[PDB]
């Protein structure tokens, strides 16, 4: 039982953060992925 | 989101991770500089000769992937 759904259930929780990494992504690293732009033109 | 912990186990449970947070999980992992500069230093010089030429050994026709 717990194996089957406690750990399914808890493992949807992964997700439920992991959901938002892009909002780091754009915001975490983004000076690069932005200064690249113009260096690059 | 990062911490090698946390990704081996999500990586493992949820299992693999999509795609438009390539950027996060293996930054991360992988220590990368993101060194934009260094990069693109080596996108613009010219023509390269060794491989302009690809779809002779690896014929996948796509004239935008081989690109």
């Amino acid at each position: 039982n717990i194996m089957t759904e406690a750990i399914a259930a808890s493992m949807q929780q992964i997700y439920s953060r992991l959901d938002t990494m892009f909002q780091y992504m754009t915001n975490l690293e983004n000076r690069v992925v932005q200064s690249e732009q113009l260096q690059k033109s | 989101f990062l911490d090698r912990e946390k990704l081996r186990e999500f990586l493992s449970r949820f299992g693999y991770f999509p795609e438009k947070h390539r950027v996060v999980v293996w930054n991360y992992l992988l220590k990368l500089p993101s060194n934009y500069e260094a990069f693109d230093n080596l996108a613009r010089k010219g023509l390269h000769p060794n491989y302009l030429n690809l779809k002779s050994t690896f014929p996948i026709q796509s004239d935008k992937l081989y690109y």
